[PDB]
């Protein structure tokens, strides 16, 4: 009985939570980097995770919240993606509800990417962490 | 590794039976007159 | 089976013939030649392929041909 | 000659005008590369499905099944509201008539073995086309409503595109201020 | 026995060469009994569509098994460290040493380290995950099958094509050249431009999304408006970190030249516009014949017109348009010879000027495409050799080809194989004795009465692109010259920090052996030219065989007469040139991967002074490096190279078997 | 023979005379090159939309159309068109002329074929063709008033890249 | 063996005289040497001076001379097609 | 990564193109 924009939304969902199980992993790799006996960042490896795995979770995140707010003129009702000419008949993605999570991982980034140039293990550790609550409490409220 | 079993499945099937039937059919055949 | 041609550049020396190990030629009656006779193949079913009638012609480039073809039993020299 | 819709051009050799609607109007040649019983086919095919599409944006625009997937009148947010798995029974029963109705001869080569003619399905329950002076007349009329409804399907769906209110929702609301 | 069915003759044999015959002679359709030419020709269709399908499936199949059993995902993250897993071992044979031992590149099973640099190509065209792989190895196995209903679909009746439609030149040409060379190379702009760009710069592009991210900010406004330049302004920065945002540009169209810094491989937006400049040049090409409109060129025209009037040429080009378009063979070695030219430089380009990212730090992968690719090129060129002799055989008719250019190489054909003769005996005589010299004189405890050229002439046209080593300053290495001038402000800076940095393999310093070994080159060269031009042009007669046309392209001999007669054929001929042809790619990849090997081991002076004599080839480069190899497997353990140490000894095996 | 326009000069031997407004003038002999009948089709179709042009910046110089002043605000001529690129205009029109015009280069095709007289698209829904004079008076005129239009559609485009101004704004001072 | 096909039009150009026949040039049949020899040095002349102009190239080239550059190869067909015309009695 | 799924649908696009390779190789072989 799920419409064509309930099984997008559920392929969102499983999205975010393959990037949200895949976020571990560079926690890991952070302590790792860490606990070693010259301790350096890698800067490339944080920035790639991130330019895969956290901004397809942004991505994703973006998707599912039109999808909320709009309904099924986001799903496929207003035709093709577009960018620029005629006029965006849909409502911003910032009017669903659940786009505070998207306002907190996005501008944590910008911490991992200090954190990138600054060095700080623990600055990374903790804004994994803070992606992966984040991310644990929008799907859990989603459902 | 995902679907593990296939490879352990698949492996002895391609090497040992497949080229059994296969050598056994073209036999066959090239000799049948 | 081997196809064994005789051209009109043959003088019937009959070397050819003598060195046939497999009897496949044979000289007949003709007139193009100062011998009177010109050499035949009429049983190339018997004929294994050996070429020695081809290094036994004297004639510059030779007259009698063998293109081998088909493998048969007695082309092969199989005594089995 | 010449053909009667374009003045300019010499006229198709396989339109001669036995077939309804014929003004001579093939611009592109494509009567001389396929066969015209498979293109007289598919225009009533392609008609029949655009006449059915905008009598349904028609009458869902203004009214529709009681539920909440089925009320929203644009309809292309429509096929995506409703449950998919009714698009499956659509299409399943659109298959299954597509098998039966074609007497399951659905190749270029095989519809026209053992031939009926050309949008023929033999499906005339009420039966007003025994008489031939209305047969006719019924045929250049159902070719021109086809024709004008694959215009007025395109300008319905596309217009749901850009503005999102259904056809006669975007009929009314057609600005005539605006400051590009 | 009915297995040879094509042929009644093969089809009689009561012996086992009936089996082997016929497995040689299947797919030799020509000689068939009773194949007509359009017979000939739709079989042909099909079996080009069955290869392209197997292409396809192979392809496929690659990226499906990366998907499933390799480490892309973890590879993209760090590609200079993380080992590339090519595909799953599952042997049962195996003991568990080898099981552990096998067990690399970050997961727990057995795996093998690629060397077919994948990752390094998919990485750099955009993706990312082992989603995308996956779905590009469906598409890959959709279109495989689609090629497959294709093969079937126009072999069945009223789809069958005509002879006409088969030897149309002017359409095929204008068709592949616009269209398969043209369009193709364009669209490959296009998803350069629109994905591969993107994705290098950390942004996600993908069929969800492409409609909505526009590849540049103005969009294609500037392209319409006339202002292309704009799609030159903000290219990447120096310090851009590869698939992400920081440092990176937004232009998508420029000639930047050079590498990138950091992944040492050429600019991507350079290989955007080179493609849609190559797809604007082929349409250009591809809209040159007439084909249904009377604009365009005839070929048979162009041929016929081109002879020169003071008659040195005899004819000129008359009659070969039919000989042409008659001989699939003709048609198939001129394919097989433009095929293995650009395979060669394919294979020296792409070390030289790497366009993958972080595939010039991949050693391995380097030398094993290069190997690769150049031994294909040594078979193309074998191929198209061959055929062309087969095309002497079977389709040549001097008749038609009266005083024509292929029966003037005919005519002339003696001078033409005595002068490659010469030319090889000279280059063999003097190659060998430098090299026998230098051995003599190193091993009497002189080294300083070698003979050692400079290679003057490569180092001058060096210099001539910009090289500052050798001091010569012509062209490209004077900054006062017409040339230098000319590009200094659109490619020269970028040029020159790439060609003078020691840091990769673009131009690489030359010296003695460089000069000794290019010249063993043209001594191979030229030595398996004269084999097969020597056995192309005595195909259809000598003086020992005046009629060897009527015997065939392939026979045993013609019998112990006449003095013996023994691998008379111009088949003997090939099957002498294949082992010339297997020297040559031995020397050049023993030339490449010891050249190549030294600088990366950071001692090229080894190189440079153990490869003026052939001890030092033999124990600086064979012996030397072969420690690891045949340490893979010894009586204290076993490695991951165990199994390469197995190959090696394989090969050493089954090579004997051959003699 | 020598031309009529030219008389120091051969007459052309692809010029026979037959077609409005021959009189001979070919000097650089591009008639040898092309087809007759394409080199008119190209000239009568220059002329046309030369004519329509030249219409055009007359009535835009004399008025403008409800709403086209906001958009457009006082950048006439060809300054709107780089403005009707950002708004729908101009690509609403190249898409419809490009229709026309695949239906013209069938004309085209069939032109070539000498089963077309050049420049013929029979479109003469109000009836002036009564007579076989009258028909040749308004060919001669057409053709001419088609060459004046391209020249007349050159010095006003010019002239207002000079001044800024346009065709009748100029007059006016 | 089969007829091999060749477009609509095509004709026999095998020429063994000083000259081709001026079929050869195609279109460009029915032009006197005289504009050919003109055209061919008008065109040199252009060539030349658009690819002065863009010699030193930079980020934005004017496309005209860009355009007017390709000329300077088409005045070597040009001067061969007037050697061809001048030897063909035109 | 990859399900069982996506695995299963790969055997089954594979097995079509079995299919279709039979139907040439039947085709060529007359
Ligand atoms: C490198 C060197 C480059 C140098 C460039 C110099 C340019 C000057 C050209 C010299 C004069 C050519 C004379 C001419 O052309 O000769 C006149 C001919 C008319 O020839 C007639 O052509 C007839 C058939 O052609 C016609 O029929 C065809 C089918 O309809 C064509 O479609 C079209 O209608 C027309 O060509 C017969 O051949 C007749 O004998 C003959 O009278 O014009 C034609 O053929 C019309 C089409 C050719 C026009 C030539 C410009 C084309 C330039 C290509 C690049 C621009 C491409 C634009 C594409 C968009 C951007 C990518
Ligand atoms: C050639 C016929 C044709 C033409 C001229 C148009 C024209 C249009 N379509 Mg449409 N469309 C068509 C066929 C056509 N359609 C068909 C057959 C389908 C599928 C059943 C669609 C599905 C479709 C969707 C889903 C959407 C449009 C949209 C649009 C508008 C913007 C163009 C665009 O986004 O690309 C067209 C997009 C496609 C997916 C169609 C591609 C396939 C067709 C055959 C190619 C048509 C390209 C056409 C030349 C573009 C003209 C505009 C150009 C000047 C920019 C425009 C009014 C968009 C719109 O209205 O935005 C508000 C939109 O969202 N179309
Ligand atoms: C410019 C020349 C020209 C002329 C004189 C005509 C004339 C005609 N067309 Mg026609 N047509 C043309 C070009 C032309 N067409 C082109 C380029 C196309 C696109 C390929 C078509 C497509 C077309 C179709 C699809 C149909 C006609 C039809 C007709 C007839 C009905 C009259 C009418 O107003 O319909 C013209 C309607 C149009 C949409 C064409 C508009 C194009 C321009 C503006 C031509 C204007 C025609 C003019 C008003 C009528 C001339 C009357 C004359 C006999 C006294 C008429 C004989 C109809 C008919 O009776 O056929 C059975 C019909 O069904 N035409
Ligand atoms: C890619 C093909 C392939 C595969 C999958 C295997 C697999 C195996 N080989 Mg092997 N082998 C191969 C190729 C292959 N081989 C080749 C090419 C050679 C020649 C060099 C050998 C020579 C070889 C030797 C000499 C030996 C093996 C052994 C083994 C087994 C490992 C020991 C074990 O635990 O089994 C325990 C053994 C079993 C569980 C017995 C399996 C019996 C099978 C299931 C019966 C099936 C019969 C037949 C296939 C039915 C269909 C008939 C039809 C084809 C006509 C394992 C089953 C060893 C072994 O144990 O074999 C006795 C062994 O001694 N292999
Ligand atoms: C625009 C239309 C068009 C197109 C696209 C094609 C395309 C093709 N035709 Mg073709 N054909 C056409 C019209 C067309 N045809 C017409 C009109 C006729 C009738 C006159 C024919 C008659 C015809 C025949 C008779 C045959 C073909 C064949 C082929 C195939 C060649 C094999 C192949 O895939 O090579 C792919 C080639 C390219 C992509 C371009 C060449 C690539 C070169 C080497 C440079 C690439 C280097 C580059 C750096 C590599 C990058 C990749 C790397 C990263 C891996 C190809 C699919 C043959 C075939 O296989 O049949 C099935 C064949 O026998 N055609
Ligand atoms: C190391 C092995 C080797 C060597 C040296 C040669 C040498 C030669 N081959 Mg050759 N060949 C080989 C292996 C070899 N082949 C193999 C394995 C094959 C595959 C079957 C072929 C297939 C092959 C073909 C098919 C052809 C040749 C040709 C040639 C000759 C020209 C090439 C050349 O460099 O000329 C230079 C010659 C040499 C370098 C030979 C050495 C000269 C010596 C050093 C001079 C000094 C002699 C010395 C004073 C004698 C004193 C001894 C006394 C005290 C007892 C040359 C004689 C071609 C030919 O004849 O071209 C004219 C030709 O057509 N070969
Ligand atoms: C100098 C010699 C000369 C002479 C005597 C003529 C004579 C003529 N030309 Mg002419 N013309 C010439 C050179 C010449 N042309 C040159 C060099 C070109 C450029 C290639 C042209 C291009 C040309 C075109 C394009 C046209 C003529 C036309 C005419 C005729 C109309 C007369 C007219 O309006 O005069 C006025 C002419 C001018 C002001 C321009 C020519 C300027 C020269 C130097 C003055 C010659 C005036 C002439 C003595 C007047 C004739 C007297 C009387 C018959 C009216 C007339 C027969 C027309 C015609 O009917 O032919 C189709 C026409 O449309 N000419
Ligand atoms: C492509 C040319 C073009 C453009 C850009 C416009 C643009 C515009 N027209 Mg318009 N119009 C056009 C052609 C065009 N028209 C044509 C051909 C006609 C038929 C004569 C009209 C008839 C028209 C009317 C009747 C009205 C507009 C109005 C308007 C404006 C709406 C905003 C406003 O003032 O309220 C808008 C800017 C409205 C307006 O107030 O404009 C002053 C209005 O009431 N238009
Ligand atoms: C839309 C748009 C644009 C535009 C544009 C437009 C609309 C451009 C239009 C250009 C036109 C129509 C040019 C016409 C030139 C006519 C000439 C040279 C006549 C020569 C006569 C000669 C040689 C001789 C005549 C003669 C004489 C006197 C003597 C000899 C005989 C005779 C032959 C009779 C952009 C791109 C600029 C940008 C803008 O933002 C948007
Ligand atoms: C035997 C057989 C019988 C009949 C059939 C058959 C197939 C025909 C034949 C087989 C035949 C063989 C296989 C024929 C195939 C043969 C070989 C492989 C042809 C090689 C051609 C190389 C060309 C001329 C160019 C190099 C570039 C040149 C122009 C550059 C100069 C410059 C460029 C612009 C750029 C910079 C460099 C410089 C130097 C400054
Ligand atoms: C006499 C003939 C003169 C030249 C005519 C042809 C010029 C080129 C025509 C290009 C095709 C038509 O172009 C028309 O549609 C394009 C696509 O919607 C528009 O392009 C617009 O939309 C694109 C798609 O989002 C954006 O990438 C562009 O930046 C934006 O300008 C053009 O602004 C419009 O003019």
């Amino acid at each position: 009985a799920a419409s064509i924009t309930d099984k997008q939304k559920t392929v969102l969902a499983g999205k975010i939570t393959v990037a949200a199980n895949k976020v571990p992993v560079l926690t890991a790799a952070v302590e790792k980097m860490k606990s070693g006996k010259k301790p350096k960042m890698d800067r490339d490896y944080v920035l790639r995770f991130s330019a895969l795995y956290l901004t397809t979770l942004v991505d994703a995140m973006d998707q599912y919240c039109l999808r909320d707010a709009n309904g099924a003129k986001a799903a496929g009702g207003a035709g093709i993606p577009k960018v620029g000419g005629f006029k965006s008949t849909l409502a911003p993605s910032s009017a669903s509800a659940l786009y505070g999570n998207v306002d907190s991982i996005k501008e944590d980034m910008q911490t991992i990417r200090d954190a990138a140039f600054k060095g700080d293990f623990d600055g990374v550790i903790k804004a994994a962490g803070d992606i992966q609550t984040s991310a644990t409490a929008f799907l859990g409220q989603a459902n | 590794m995902t679907a593990a079993y296939l490879p352990s499945i698949l492996v002895p099937i391609i090497g040992l039976i497949f080229p059994g039937l296969v050598m056994a059919f073209a036999f066959i055949y090239i000799e049948q007159d | 089976s081997h196809s064994v041609k005789v051209y009109d550049t043959c003088i019937g020396c009959t070397q050819c013939v003598r060195a046939c190990p497999c009897d496949v030629l044979e000289m007949v009656s003709w007139d193009g030649c100062k011998a009177g006779q010109i050499a035949s193949a009429p049983r190339t079913e018997d004929c294994i392929g050996c070429k020695r009638c081809e290094t036994a012609c004297p004639t510059d480039f030779l007259s009698v041909r063998v293109y081998l073809g088909g493998e048969t039993t007695r082309s092969m020299g199989l005594a089995y | 000659d010449m053909s009667a819709s374009v003045p300019f051009l010499p006229r198709p050799a396989a339109l001669d005008g036995s077939m309804v609607g014929d003004v001579g109007f093939d611009p592109l040649g494509f009567t001389t590369k396929y066969d015209i019983k498979w293109l007289r086919e598919a225009e009533l095919k392609h008609g029949r499905v655009c006449m059915l599409a905008s009598l349904g944006c028609i009458v869902q625009e203004f009214v529709h099944l009681p539920s909440e997937a089925t009320s929203n009148p644009v309809a292309s947010e429509a096929f995506f509201q409703v449950p998919a798995g009714g698009l499956w029974q659509i299409f399943a029963a659109i298959g299954i008539i597509e098998h039966f109705s074609n007497n399951f001869k659905m190749s270029g080569s095989t519809m026209f073995s053992d031939g009926r003619a050309p949008g023929d399905l033999s499906f005339d329950p009420l039966n007003f086309g025994k008489n031939p002076s209305a047969r006719a007349r019924y045929e250049l009329a159902e070719i021109k409503n086809g024709r004008l409804a694959m215009m007025g399907f395109s300008g319905m769906i596309h217009g749901c595109f850009i503005t999102g209110k259904g056809p006669l929702g975007a009929l009314g609301s057609l600005d005539w201020h605006q400051s590009f | 026995t009915k297995f040879p069915k094509f042929s009644q003759a093969l089809a009689q044999d009561p012996a086992t060469r009936r089996i082997w015959y016929g497995l040689a002679t299947a797919h030799d359709l020509e000689s068939h009994d009773g194949m007509t030419e359009e017979n000939l020709y739709q079989k042909i269709f099909a079996s080009h569509f069955g290869h392209l399908a197997v292409i396809f499936l192979w392809t496929s199949g690659n990226l499906f098994h990366l998907a499933w059993q390799g480490n892309f995902e973890q590879w993209v993250l760090n590609p200079l460290k993380v080992k590339p897993i090519a595909h799953a071992i599952w042997d049962p044979h195996f003991g568990q040493p080898a099981v552990k031992a096998f067990t690399k590149g970050g997961v727990s099973y057995p795996v093998n380290i690629a060397t077919s640099g994948v990752y390094h190509w998919w990485y750099t065209i955009g993706m990312r995950s082992n989603t995308d792989l996956y779905a590009g190895s469906l598409f890959l196995l959709f279109l495989a099958g689609v090629f497959l209903f294709a093969g079937w679909l126009h072999l069945q009746p009223k789809f069958r094509p005509g002879l006409s439609w088969f030897k149309n030149n002017e359409s095929r040409l204008n068709h592949h050249l616009s269209g398969l060379f043209g369009f193709s190379s364009l669209a490959w702009s296009a998803h350069l431009i629109h994905v591969a760009i993107p994705e290098a710069r950390g942004q996600h592009v993908g069929w969800d999304n492409f409609t909505k991210v526009a590849p540049h900010p103005a969009g294609l406004q500037p392209f319409f408006s006339g202002n292309w330049g704009v799609y030159a302004a903000a290219p990447d920065t120096t310090n851009h970190i590869f698939g992400t945002s920081e440092g990176a540009g937004t232009a998508i169209l420029t000639f930047l030249g050079g590498f990138h810094p950091q992944t040492q491989a050429l600019w991507l937006t350079d290989i955007a516009h080179h493609h849609l400049a190559i797809g604007v040049v082929f349409i250009f090409a591809g809209h040159m014949y007439r084909t249904n409109w009377g604009i365009g060129h005839s070929l048979k025209e162009i041929l016929d017109a081109h002879r020169p009037p003071g008659g040195r040429l005899g004819a000129g080009h008359k009659g070969i348009f039919e000989t042409l378009t008659n001989s699939l063979h003709f048609q198939l070695g001129l394919a097989l010879a433009s095929l293995g030219v650009i395979t060669s430089l394919v294979a020296q380009h792409m070390y030289a000027l790497p366009s993958y990212a972080f595939i010039a730090k991949d050693y391995v992968t380097q030398s094993a495409l290069y190997t690769h690719h150049q031994y294909i090129a040594g078979f193309l060129m074998v191929g198209a050799f061959a055929h062309g002799a087969i095309f002497f055989v079977r389709d040549y008719d001097p008749e038609q080809n009266k005083n024509n250019v292929l029966a003037r190489i005919l005519d002339h054909k003696e001078a033409i194989i005595s002068h490659l003769s010469w030319v090889s005996l000279f280059l063999g005589f003097h190659t060998l004795g430098i090299y026998v010299h230098n051995d003599v004189v190193v091993a009497f405890g002189t080294p300083e009465k070698q003979i050692l050229v400079e290679p003057v002439f490569a180092q001058w046209i060096q210099a001539s692109s910009g090289k500052a080593l050798y001091g010569f300053d012509v062209f490209l290495s004077s900054s006062n010259s017409v040339a230098t001038n000319a590009s200094s402000n659109i490619w020269l800076p970028g040029w020159l920090e790439a060609i003078n940095s020691g840091k990769n393999s673009l131009f690489l310093p030359i010296g003695p052996g460089d000069f000794l070994i290019h010249h063993a080159i043209a001594l191979a060269l030229h030595t398996t030219t004269l084999i097969l031009v020597k056995g192309a042009l005595d195909a259809r007669g000598s003086k020992l065989m005046p009629d060897k046309k009527d015997f065939g392209y392939s026979f045993p001999c013609d019998g112990p007469g006449r003095g013996g007669t023994c691998d008379i054929s111009a088949w003997d001929a090939f099957y002498l040139s294949m082992f010339w042809m297997l020297n040559t790619i031995g020397w050049v990849t023993f030339y490449w991967h010891w050249k190549h090997v030294t600088i990366w081991q950071g001692n090229a002076g080894q190189f440079n002074e153990s490869s003026t004599y052939i001890m030092g080839w033999l124990r600086d480069y064979l012996w030397l490096n072969s420690s690891p190899l045949i340490n893979g497997y010894n009586p204290f353990g076993m490695n991951s190279l165990s199994v390469w140490s197995w190959m090696f000894l394989f090969g050493h095996l089954i090579w004997a078997t051959g003699f | 023979a020598m031309s009529d326009s030219v008389p120091f000069l051969k007459q052309p031997e692809a010029l026979d005379g037959s077609m409005a407004g021959d009189v001979g003038f070919d000097p650089l002999g591009f008639s040898s090159i092309g087809d007759i009948n394409f080199l008119r089709e190209a000239e009568l179709k220059h002329g046309r939309i030369a004519m329509l042009a030249a219409a055009g910046s007359i009535a835009q110089d004399i008025f403008t159309f409800p709403g086209v002043s906001k958009v457009v605000g006082t950048a006439k001529m060809t300054g709107v068109h780089d403005i009707l690129v950002k708004q729908g205009a101009m690509g609403q029109l190249l898409l419809w002329l490009s229709f026309l015009e695949v239906f013209g280069t069938i004309a085209l095709l069939e032109t070539l074929d000498g089963k077309r007289a050049p420049g013929d698209f029979k479109f003469d829904p109000l009836n002036f063709s009564k007579n076989p004079e009258t028909f040749k008076r308004y060919q001669l005129a057409e053709i001419k008033n088609g060459r004046l239009a391209m020249m007349g559609v050159g010095g006003m485009v010019h002239g207002y890249f000079i001044t800024g101004k346009g065709p009748l704004e100029l007059l006016g001072n | 063996y089969s007829p091999v096909p060749s477009p609509e039009g095509t004709k026999e150009v095998y020429w063994e005289t000083k000259a081709p026949s001026s079929d050869v040039l195609g279109i460009g049949a029915g032009v006197s040497s005289g504009n050919f020899a003109a055209s061919s040095v008008v065109a040199l002349m252009i060539g030349g001076f658009c690819t002065g102009q863009v010699i030193p190239l930079t980020s934005d080239p004017n496309p005209l001379f860009l355009i007017g550059s390709f000329l300077l190869p088409y005045s070597w067909a040009l001067h061969v097609a007037a050697w061809i015309q001048k030897n063909n009695g035109k | 990564m990859i399900s069982d799924t996506q695995i299963f649908i790969a055997l089954i696009l594979a097995l079509v193109s079995l299919v279709l390779a039979i139907r040439l190789g039947r085709a060529l072989y007359q």
